[PDB]
């Protein structure tokens, strides 16, 4: 939470499921310890990503 | 009797570190 980055993970587009418990951890350990995200992509899905982490 | 090796007494986070570093091998001995 204070080392510092920048990263940038891509999402794909399953249906309905939205992740992958292949890649689940990896990135949820970035949204839980960082401090400012921003998404790139279609309107309702960056709507329901934003629901989503803030909500999980 | 044996000892269970209680304490080192000192604490940290964990941190399983994010930033990954290029591990090069360093098996340079003589040559």
């Amino acid at each position: 939470k204070d080392t510092p980055f920048m990263v940038q993970v891509k999402l794909p587009n399953y249906k309905d499921y939205l992740l992958d418990n292949k890649q689940v951890v990896l990135t949820f350990k970035l949204v839980h310890h960082s401090k400012k995200i921003t998404l790139i992509g279609d309107a309702n899905k960056i709507l329901q990503y934003k629901n989503y982490f803030q909500a999980n | 009797k044996k000892v269970v090796k209680q304490k080192n007494h000192v604490y940290t986070p964990v941190y399983n570190e994010l930033i990954e570093k290029y591990s090069e091998i360093p098996l340079n001995d003589k040559l």
